[PDB]
């Protein structure tokens, strides 16, 4: 005889047929769930006919005023054989049917936008100061140079020679020219004091910037997110995450639930893709807790700007719904447990979740954090160096052009 | 060496023109201040607003070492001394252009340019310390080309003064 | 049972959903939750009501009546007052009070302490004044001793050699004596070590940017500080300040009397608006309850408690000849002992806050150095250049 | 008729007179509660004849075989009417007797060892860069000096001249001396590079040392104490503090209650004096979580090493005990309320807690908190510098001998 | 009602030494508290009986007898068994398994690093890697260009003189003769500006590197562990990990199996205790690979030097067992699921796993260690100094040989 | 005034030789709190022994840019080179005080004193980078013993003779 298997239209686990019309029938769906269904049908031995639930929702066994729906409702109403589908293990759906075995582990995990900062060139050069500061340094240089020339010619010195000595005196570099007379002596003294205090201040400021850049705390697990209190976090109004938040018993989990229940920014989410768009548009100012399978799906198939961090906060399993009093209960349990222990189920998971993913986080080498510099903040240094080198060479040649003319 | 004297002439007149346009007309800084984020034209006596619900009105603006620097930043006494000092300097440049024999007025004028450049740059730093050393609460330090006219009043005054000294280390040879 | 309550900020409030329910379930706050807790403890049907008079409860002392809650309780209008009431001498012979469920007193409150923006002090903020007068004395001594030990170093050549060595530079002429070599090496080494110490101190200061509490941190420092101090016109604070026996509060009273008459403010809203406009101005010596209220509201800038002064008591009123006096006394004592009113106070005063940065400190970006911390450098630069030009002009006049 | 009062002596209430037993008895009592009893007896009118406590303990409910003891036990079991000595407020005391009013508002307090440290002299000079590296870099300097003499005079430049050039090269001041042979230039350059890196390393290490030294903050409040694990804390088993810690349900209180629940070291002590001397012996990491009044009393003691930090975690109160139906219940309540509002209680507290204290007469002895390098860190340099000057003076006179003898 | 457990696991512990809490309830731990909770849920009598087999259980096909708790159930001496029991096919086809109460995985383990004390690399540690040969390239370029400037202008500077002047400018002390040319002013000032900004950057970078430490772990993933091939890896002589490695299918695991195929230093450890002792003795190699639960248990043991890097190689779990279907089977299944969905089970698990270990009480790191720079952070600079001085004497000797 | 200078060089070089003998033969190098546990040990460059403990009386010998220096520390090869060329320097200055005609013999002598200084520094730095170069080493440490300061004394008298014997070269060369 034939058998019917029911499959929920879920984004990470099943694809609608891109070719659609010209290849219809059994080959209308491609994904992890339908591949697992085909494999277990080849193992146990039967024929599968694909079916779609009417309401398009997972459903629940809430004690409402009748009107039971969902996949468990489709199974209990009698118009089903086996429900090969994602199904979170819970008490309300255990009292009427039994689940076979957990083949994958679910845990609510935080996601965060990938921090990508591009180190500039000449912009990062004068970064640990002010443009104001640099323009006053340049103008103080040229003013002190001209007044040093004035006092040297007023009390043996050229403007070129005065520029040489002012450069050396501002620059903490020695020279063979000395400020004769006490007025030039005290101008030189004030100049060395000024340039020493500026160089000390700049070194202190850049050291402070490097220290505060290094002394940073990246977010790991849930405790750091609980104690950072800077990035807002929230979940859907209903679902497994909300039910876990209401029934939270851990002290830290109760703390984060109270922080979320303060509701200063509220949940600010309606659907999963709406929250995904919001957190990608929040520039790292928002956080979302979601099921780790969606997190790995977004890490690869979505554009590479959101990433996973931390472990699973809870341990919940999966399964495929089976009737309580049917003959298709124990052999399918043995088959799914055999495929779990064999590793071919893991092979299918890796094949569907790593190969056909449009991102390069796991298919290529990452960036090794060797600290220190990376020839980025000091590129403008050698840039203005070689610019001054070329300027000096060309002014030497126009001097030689004066010689030749 | 008439090229040097005509350089002094053109530099002095250009300096007078740029200081007139800089301090006589409110064109100093661009800002997002309140008159809201509106550009303002602040000078010495009268600050003009350009947008907002107060459009069309230009308002007369008022104002041991902290009191001295606050008085300097408010009354602009160092800019006032600089502009008066270089006005006297321009007067003796006119005299030296007319009278090519007097010696003390033009060397003194060299001291007037260098001291006026120092006074202008310290007026710049004191007003930018009234703006940045007194931050109140990016584009706040925006020079609306009149701080660049003050920068010219420093650097091309330095150029005309140093070429005047080049004429003066040669005038010491002349006399 | 019916209880009357004054419209006061930290106890009861008109809910935003005014049309949700009219009657009992229309107020949320400390007072209604405390009343619900004690009603669940003893067992009673409780409601809520507002005072028709609007007064906090005091005696006019001329009409032989009390103006407020105790006035309507004595003259037969209510049988319980769960709204807070400080216990004083006059309200004991006509009303009964239980054990204090909360402790309050007169505490100081100042403005937000921010980083200073000094002009000359920013140049010398690392190290201290004493070490720098010591270093200039040492500079003078070293210069004069190396001038005398060489007798080409005259009374200006030796000074220039020392000056060039003092900011890590060289010199044209070097001596040839062993004593000169020793003094030059030791002065160079001292200069280098103190510049290294200065730059390390400045780097640490700039990377930590840690704020320090102002001078107004204790009663004696408040008495010794020149900053202004203001309080309300009349009330519990004025009554306490009128008569004292500590002789430091007498000094405070004399300071208030000899200061300007602007230290008296009509309302606490006007007072906080007055203190908000400046970092100094007049600070307050007010109730700890209102201080805790104001520190965790929307403008989280003034959040300072400082020391604690005086001792008062918040109690629940009870009319005379009532059988529930002992019951409410044991109820409030069991509450304050076992602990749910303290939990409620925590959840409504610290957990219920607009800003959470007061509980745990955070960091801030160092940003650009700006020019506030550097303008002193250019000030001493222009001072040195002006002194040099003045001495050059007087030297031209001199010779 | 006459009246009696019962008192309990621990500290500093019913202190015996310094004249021992030469006085008349109850008049030989210097303290807080005895003066309070005398004043409150003068207020309403009754005899203040002291009664000897039977056991010396404050007493408890004693659930075994019921009954009572202490001042409350004497009050319930006849021959006692007025109890002036302070005692805390709890449920079992109110269940039997009633109090009038609390005459201060106290709570449990936290104390820490007083931070005492002395900055050294010449030792702080060689603090951030060890001791052996200085000796071997002096060895390297003198070796480079002698081998520079060899290379300069092997291919002017005497041993004195080589010593001068190496001294000016070891720490970047500059000189008019310059080598000519290429080997001399090479060795000078290697020396310059080495000592430049040494000075940079010293500056970096010193900046790091001040940063990490002043980065640490004093312990305060309860949440920072809970997050701190290297400072330690605890309480006594036979006391109300342990019962308050166990019976609390607030998250932070339960948090550190769980913390010292698993107390592996011998945290718990027997008496207050034993815990106090254990704090003094350790002085680096321990706490007792004792009362506010006892903390202020220990703070004003001659060894002068305990200080109060933080605030009151709870809102406990004192009181005076009166029986039911007595004629001295309402008048004593009015008397204690009058004394509370008059301020004479504050006068007595200041007199018997601050004025008579042999320690901390000027409590504000260290409050400047000058977070800058004072004349206690680098001033040892100012010693050796002038000492070098002194040595210079010595070598001056001997070379004066070289030019005069 | 008889229930069984194993004493050779971090789930039970002997109370005191002997004759402590006599009767039935003697041992405390995670599994017995879980059994107490499910007994309070459904209602059952308790037991402390332990099978004397010792081994947890195996499929002895030759003898057709199961050892330990699984045999004691299938051949019949009890009805409930709560213990750490992995779920596979051969134990499932005789005894059913309920939902696992805690996730399981196999992870690698490396010893805790203490410090890094290199030689020349210690000097080479701050400020990038490419900067040094960039610096010497820039030095050679600026020296040859400034020599061209001094020679093309018709001065008193040869190639060696220009090189020494450029170095003395680079070392921020001075020189003897300035070029004193209007062309040379720009190049001299620009190179001075370069050397001052680079010494400031070097000093500040060294200060930032020294003020705090972060200590990036040598490994962070199993794929990188296979790729690096510098730290020895050994699972165990035989067991679940060896069986999984011998019959794996994911692509990198075959290369891992070939890596263990050429096993020189006896990576097949006989016992787990010997393996953890060996990896605690030496941190340079012999890194371990074991289950996640035993790893987290060793994380809270007295030595306090062991971490995990994250990522689970495999997925299994521990579940309760019951011989055949009866009234107790569905009852214990629903009780286990009711405790799993509720927050009591993971509360008990993480509470009892994190209170007994003093090592993890100090979370993150401790900043109360300033120390001082010993020779190890400086000996590279001392060594380059002494090498330069020896090379200076070598070139002086060969110059003496060449010229005289 | 040169005869007293040759006497000073002779006595300084003989002092250096005696310091080499007391450094190689004996083991008073460092007062390390080793195990014989923290107790004073006489750990030599050639012979490490204890003074207390439960096995006092029996003792034995010690042993791409790091293997060479570990081999040096195991073999003590730069101190061996230093003492070998110091013995060679003693032999050549004995020849110089016997043969006053030749001049390059004191050139060789000077290069042995300076190479002795460099090799002694190299040996003491690798010794201290294997001594203070172990982060494991330990409540009581440092406080180096008397022969560490005797090696420092050997360096300072090597510097003294490298001043005065090089001065012999200077005044003999201007004499030459
Ligand atoms: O016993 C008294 N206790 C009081 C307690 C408080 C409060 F702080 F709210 F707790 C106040 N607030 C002061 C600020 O404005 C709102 C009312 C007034 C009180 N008054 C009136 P006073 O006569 O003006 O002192 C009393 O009499
Ligand atoms: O009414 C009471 N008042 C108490 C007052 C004090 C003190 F603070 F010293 F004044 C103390 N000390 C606590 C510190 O150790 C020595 C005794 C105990 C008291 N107890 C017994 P508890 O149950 O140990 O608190 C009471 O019952
Ligand atoms: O069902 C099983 N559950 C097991 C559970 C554990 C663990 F939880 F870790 F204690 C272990 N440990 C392996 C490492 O040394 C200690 C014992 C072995 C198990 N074995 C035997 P395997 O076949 O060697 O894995 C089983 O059969």
């Amino acid at each position: 005889r034939t058998y019917i298997v029911t499959t929920i239209l879920e984004d990470p686990y099943v694809m609608l047929k891109k070719n659609a019309n010209q290849f219809e029938g059994n080959d209308r769906y491609e994904g992890y769930c339908v591949e697992l269904a085909a494999e277990i049908a080849k193992h146990v031995g039967y024929s599968y006919r694909l079916e779609i639930v009417s309401d398009g929702k997972y459903g629940a066994r809430d004690p409402d005023t009748k009107a039971w729906n969902g996949m468990v409702g489709e199974l209990v109403y009698g118009r089903a054989d086996v429900a090969v589908a994602p199904l979170t293990i819970t008490l309300v759906r255990e009292e009427v049917i039994d689940f076979s075995k957990p083949f994958m582990s679910l845990g609510i995990s935080i996601m965060i936008k990938k921090p990508q900062k591009s180190k500039p060139g000449v912009f990062s050069f004068l970064d640990p100061l002010a443009y104001e500061i640099w323009m006053c340094i340049v103008f103080a240089y040229i003013g002190v140079s001209v007044v040093l020339f004035l006092v040297s010619r007023f009390s043996e010195f050229g403007i070129f020679n005065s520029l040489w000595f002012s450069l050396g005196a501002f620059m903490q570099q020695g020279c063979d020219i000395s400020p004769r007379s006490l007025s030039g002596r005290i101008v030189g003294g004030v100049w060395w004091f000024f340039t020493l205090i500026i160089i000390s201040s700049y070194t202190a400021n850049l050291a402070a910037f490097l220290t505060v850049e290094r002394m940073v705390s990246p977010i790991e697990s849930a405790e750091d997110l609980a104690k950072q209190t800077e990035i807002a976090y929230g979940t859907l109004e209903a679902g497994s995450t909300k039910e876990f938040f209401r029934r939270s018993k851990i002290a830290v989990f109760e703390k984060m639930w109270t922080y979320m229940k303060s509701a200063e920014p509220s949940v600010f989410v309606r659907t999963t893709e709406e929250g995904m768009i919001r957190v990608r548009k929040s520039k790292g100012k928002y956080a979302y807790l979601l099921e780790s399978t969606m997190n790995e799906y977004i890490e690869q198939r979505k554009p590479c700007d959101t990433m996973k961090v931390g472990g699973n906060l809870d341990s919940k399993g999966y399964g495929i719904a089976t009737p309580k009093g049917s003959a298709l209960r124990n052999p399918v349990n043995l088959a799914v447990l055999k495929l779990n222990e064999q590793g071919l189920l893991d092979k299918l998971k890796n094949k569907w979740w790593y190969d056909k993913g449009e991102c390069g986080s796991g298919g290529g080498d990452s960036k090794d954090k060797t600290s220190a510099l990376s020839l980025s903040n000091v590129a403008g240094v050698f840039y203005i160096l070689i610019g001054g080198l070329g300027l000096a060479m060309l002014v030497a040649l126009i001097e030689f052009c004066y010689k030749s003319r | 060496r008439g090229v040097q004297m005509l350089l002094t002439t053109v530099g002095a007149f250009a300096a007078f023109s740029l200081m007139t346009i800089a301090v006589g007309t409110d064109y100093w800084l661009y800002s997002r201040g309140v008159c809201e984020e509106v550009m303002t034209h602040s000078g010495l006596w009268r600050t003009c607003c350009l947008e907002g619900n107060f459009k069309g009105l230009c308002k007369q603006i008022d104002h041991t070492a902290e009191y001295f620097l606050r008085a300097v930043r408010a009354s602009s006494i160092f800019p006032i001394l600089s502009v008066i000092l270089l006005f006297m300097g321009g007067l003796c440049i006119a005299a030296s252009e007319f009278y090519k024999t007097r010696h003390n007025i033009i060397l003194s004028a060299g001291i007037f340019f260098v001291s006026a450049g120092l006074s202008n740059i310290i007026g710049i730093i004191v007003y930018i310390s009234a703006n940045a050393g007194d931050p109140s609460k990016k584009n706040s330090y925006s020079y609306g080309w009149s701080f660049y006219f003050g920068a010219l009043s420093f650097i091309i005054a330095e150029m005309v003064g140093v070429l005047a000294v080049h004429m003066f280390i040669d005038r010491h040879k002349q006399l």
